[PDB]
């Protein structure tokens, strides 16, 4: 049928004509399929014959359906499209099922010719116009029009999503117990009533579509559970991907690699500990798709761990809206984290693992934090509400790093949870000097013509060395200088820098970076037991700044 | 609300298309609140759903009055606004008395729910469309445009500016040195008046808002009364500039000279007429930083008379109409919040401070919301428009948490920059 429902009104963008694309020249085969495939159309309402000079038109196709059994009459409307208004998006997300409440029955209905059982507003059917070639374009030919949403049109999947929950309204009213969900040509039914009482809702709601224009199953509902739907396999008990199957080979190719770390981060939504770590390093490197890559150690012991975990199934619990949400982070291997969200202890909702690195210099405490947030965001979007968290940190270290950190840092309400690896701090800058402990007045310049440039210090106590570099900058000068006041230093130390970079970096305690160099301070600082750091401005004459920068800056500079 | 008529056409500015703002993430309770009250507004007539051929959206929100367990619909309207500048900044521009700054009280009062009177443009309704997401992605999520002035928007009071000024016009009569402002839903009402008199005067002005149907509690609502003296009252007159501060410490040590005079060298790109070249002391060789040091003559001076020039408006600045206006807010710590308001880096318009104050609560997120709200508020007041904020904050964390404190009706311009570790110089 087409619903008598009524017709959503649409436009071309501003100052644009409809399409007016040449017919190419069709065989005969072609052409006498689509006017056999047309003809069907026409009687029931679909297109309708037009002629009396309607500029548009728009070039028309026809293929072997799949085994070659059918035509197929394909319309490329790329043109009309480009010169079609634009529209609010059809969805702006996917549910994610463990945000799905505990159903007892389940049932899946698919609208037949979803797009052709809804009209299109007769102000526009004018556009849709197309024609059937007559043989080596002697004659005229046949000419339609759409009367009904045509096939790759940019406002089918709008307009009919939008339709069709007009068409569902009134049934829902009337049965608030009833969950329905439009996805596409399917409409997804669930209850908590028997498979007797679900069943009887269900025909009814047929019912209600049929005196609307739509047509659904009788009983290849294609319903009863388990459903496949987006990767997922949805049972009204529980939850789970689709099976994962890891290949098994001797050699692997970059596209196996790949097509392997997607499979595994799906998986990672609900098996636990999946790492990628290992096997994402291998891409690094633009390499050909065909490249066969051989595997490191880390990567064959990554990889054997997600073999085991993947050997016993797994699978996740629904929704429970009286009950809390429970998360809880571990630390993994340096900067892998993995969590699990739950109301009751164990029975896992869903599973997930954040590791994205967020800059250079960075602490676990600023990761945990980090990863904190995503979750945070992930539950409102799941279940509206933010989990309480169970940290394997400190309330005391945290507390620290929160009070003293410049950037403001908030945390839902959250509990400790012993589960090594516990998360710290690796060293305090002093908040005054040491006294009783060598000042280290370093410094460093660097020529821009020549990259030559010279990394040391001086200190109250008469030492002063200067060693060369090449193939630095001013700032690595700088970084490299405070390496140096930390090697020839004892336990306790006082180092006054005029590198606010360099500054900036030290003052975040980070735990690891991306520069070489700053990984090699980070050590340094954590052997120390006092380290006091303090900025002086350069070439203001400073008392010891001028000394070290006269023995730095001599020769190039 | 009151009678029709004959809406005032509304246009974008050309070369610019209405807004198409993703709606953030809300949790169930402030979804929940939004659908009962747009439910309402929708029997009212005050909006209309729409269908898909709408492409547009504003993003929306739910506060609380003040702590009032009546939940506000609060509409961000930051890009059309933006879209829409011609219209209310020039076309109908609203004046900003220079004489409201220097009252003594500064009464706010909230009058949005006087805009639903009045019909907005039907070509321009198409615009101001919003979406009321759902938990999960689970239903499409109802969809609405506006069919009166909306509450968010700058181009609500600029039309209004008529029917506001037939309104305030006998009470402004008998009251020639009362200050009335109106900025986009708020009334800020001004008098040197004493504070009993003053609260007596906004009382007599509600009193002639009400013949109109604008019943105005103010101070959003007082419901709890905790600290709640009356209704919301600023005191502009006694609002001071923060000085940039230099120690005065009982000794000095090479440490203590060093930071004295870094603090000064940054002083000299700001404030003219710094100096500290009688100062660079005892700092001269090689000492520990521990080792105390004796005073100078000239230092005495020099350090007494650069505090003179600092704590004083940097001279040569003046506020452009023109040029946005920036604001930059410094985590201090134990609750301290220090911030600076400048139209060009490093040459301050204004700076400030804001504590806990006896109150306030251990979320950072929670006392920033609150300073943002202070400043723009004096803001507001002083040159009639809002800062663009560099808050030091993570981009999530605060749109994940702002609304949760959130209770003005108005929303800023807000980019997250990360704070140097300047700091140590206040400002
Ligand atoms: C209407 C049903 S409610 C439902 N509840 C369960 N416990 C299990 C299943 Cl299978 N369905 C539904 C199905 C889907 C599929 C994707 O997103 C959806 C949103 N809602």
């Amino acid at each position: 049928p087409i619903s008598p429902i009524e017709t959503v009104p649409v436009k071309l963008k501003p100052g644009m004509d409809g399409p007016k694309v040449k017919q190419w020249p069709l065989t005969e085969e072609k052409i006498k399929a689509l006017v056999e495939i047309c003809t069907e159309m026409e009687k029931e309402g679909k297109i309708s014959k037009i002629g009396p000079e309607n500029p548009y038109n728009t070039p028309v196709f026809a293929i072997k359906k799949k085994d070659s059994t059918k035509w197929r009459k394909l319309v490329d409307f790329r043109e009309l499209n480009k010169r079609t208004q634009d529209f609010w998006e059809v969805q702006l997300g996917i549910p994610h099922p463990a945000g799905l409440k505990k159903n007892k029955s389940v049932t899946v209905l698919d609208v037949g010719d979803a797009y052709f059982s809804v009209p299109l507003d007769e102000d526009f059917r004018k556009y849709t116009a197309f024609t059937i070639p007559s043989i080596n374009n002697e004659t005229p030919g046949i000419r339609y029009q759409y009367n009904v949403l045509p096939q790759g049109w940019k406002g089918s999947p709008a307009i009919f999503q939008s339709s069709m929950t007009k068409i569902l309204e009134p049934f829902k009213k009337q049965n608030p117990d009833i969950v329905i969900y439009q996805y596409m040509d399917d409409l997804y039914v669930g209850s908590d009533l028997e498979i007797g009482q679900h069943r009887t809702k269900i025909e009814e709601l047929r019912q209600h579509l049929l005196r609307w224009g739509l047509t659904t199953p009788d009983k290849k509902h294609q319903k009863e559970p388990p459903f496949l739907w987006m990767g997922y396999e949805l049972h009204p008990d529980k939850w789970t991907v689709q099976p994962i199957v890891l290949p098994e080979k001797d050699s692997w190719t970059v596209n196996d690699i790949q097509k392997l770390v997607g499979k595994l981060n799906w998986a990672s939504q609900i098996y636990p500990g999946i790492k990628v770590r290992q096997l994402c390093k291998l891409l690094r490197g633009t390499k050909a798709l065909t490249e066969v890559i051989p595997l490191t150690e880390e990567a064959e012991l990554e990889l054997a761990e997600n073999r085991e975990i993947l050997k016993e199934p797994v699978h996740g619990v629904y929704y429970d809206p009286s009950k809390d949400l429970i998360a809880e982070i571990q630390k993994q291997g340096q900067g892998q984290w993995t969590y699990q969200i739950y109301q009751e202890p164990f029975k896992n909702l869903k599973t997930g693992k954040y590791a994205r690195m967020r800059g250079a210099h960075t602490n676990d405490v600023k990761q945990l934090t980090e990863a904190v947030q995503k979750i945070t965001t992930e539950s409102i979007v799941i279940w509206g509400k933010t989990p309480k968290f169970k940290l394997p940190i400190q309330k005391e270290t945290w507390e620290t790093w929160w009070t003293e950190y410049w950037q403001a840092t908030w945390i839902p309400e959250w509990e400790f949870v012993n589960t090594p690896p516990l998360v710290k701090l690796w060293y305090q800058l002093e908040k005054e000097p040491i006294v009783g402990a060598e000042t280290f007045y370093v410094d460093g310049a660097a020529n821009r013509e020549t990259k030559l440039g010279k990394a040391g210090y001086v200190t109250n106590k008469g030492r002063q060395k200067v060693v060369p570099l090449t193939n630095t900058t001013n700032q690595k000068t700088q970084l490299q200088a405070i390496y140096l006041a930390l090697q020839d230093s004892g336990l306790e130390v006082n180092i006054v820098t005029d590198s606010q970079y360099a500054l900036g970096i030290i003052q975040a305690q980070p735990d690891k970076s991306e520069s070489e160099l700053v990984n090699q301070i980070i050590e340094q600082l954590i052997k120390k037991e006092k380290v006091y750091l303090a900025w002086v401005p350069a070439h203001k004459g400073i008392g010891g700044n001028e000394q070290v920068d006269k023995l730095v800056s001599a020769g190039i500079r | 609300p009151i009678s029709p008529i004959e809406t005032v056409p509304v246009k974008l500015k050309p070369g610019m298309d209405g807004p198409k703002v993703k709606q953030w993430p809300l949790t169930e309770e402030k979804i929940k609140a939004l659908v009962e009250i747009c439910t309402e507004m929708e029997k009212e007539g005050k909006i209309s759903k729409i269908g898909p051929e709408n492409p547009y959206n504003t993003p929306v929100f739910a506060i609380k009055k003040k702590d009032s367990t009546k939940w506000r619909k609060l509409v961000d309207f930051r890009e059309l606004n933006k879209r829409t500048q011609d219209f209310w900044e020039v076309q109908l521009g609203i004046p900003h008395p220079a004489g409201l700054k220097k009252n003594k009280s500064v009464t706010v009062l909230d009058v949005g729910d006087a805009y639903f009177s009045v019909p907005l443009d039907e070509d321009f309704r198409k615009y101001t469309a919003f979406t009321i997401p759902s938990i999960n992605n689970e239903t499409p999520g109802i969809r609405y445009q506006y069919n009166v002035l909306p509450q968010g928007w700058k181009g609500s009071p600029a039309i209004f500016q008529s029917s506001m000024t037939k309104i305030l016009e006998p009470f402004k009569k008998q009251n020639p040195d009362i200050v009335i402002y109106q900025y986009m839903d708020d009334l800020y009402v001004g008098s040197d008046l004493e504070i009993g008199q003053h609260r007596t005067k906004i009382e007599e002005l509600r009193q002639h808002l009400l013949r109109w149907g604008l019943t105005t509690p103010d101070k959003k609502h007082q419901k709890e009364p905790p600290f709640l003296w009356m209704g919301y009252e600023l005191h502009p007159d006694k609002w001071t500039v923060q000085p940039i501060v230099l120690p005065e410490k009982d000794s000095w040590t090479v440490n203590d000279i060093q930071k004295l005079v870094g603090k000064l060298n940054w002083a000299s790109q700001i404030y003219p007429g710094i100096k500290v070249r009688q100062l660079c002391k005892l700092l001269r060789g090689t000492k520990a930083l521990t080792e105390v040091i004796p005073l100078t003559e000239e230092a005495e001076l020099e350090l007494a008379e650069n505090r003179e020039i600092l704590k004083e408006p940097v001279h040569g600045v003046y506020y452009d109409p023109s040029k946005d206006l920036i604001a930059e807010i410094q985590k201090q710590g134990q609750g301290q919040w220090t911030y600076q308001i400048y139209q060009e880096p490093f040459k301050n318009l204004k700076t400030g401070k804001y504590a806990r104050m006896r109150g306030a609560h251990t979320n950072d997120v929670k006392q920033l919301t609150e300073a943002v709200q202070k400043i723009t508020t004096e803001s507001i007041v002083i040159w009639g428009k809002t800062p663009k904020f560099k808050l030091p904050i993570q981009k999530e964390t605060w749109e994940t948490w702002w609304t949760e404190y959130w209770q003005a009706t108005w929303i800023p311009e807000w980019e997250f920059v990360n704070t140097p570790p300047l700091v140590k110089l206040w400002y």
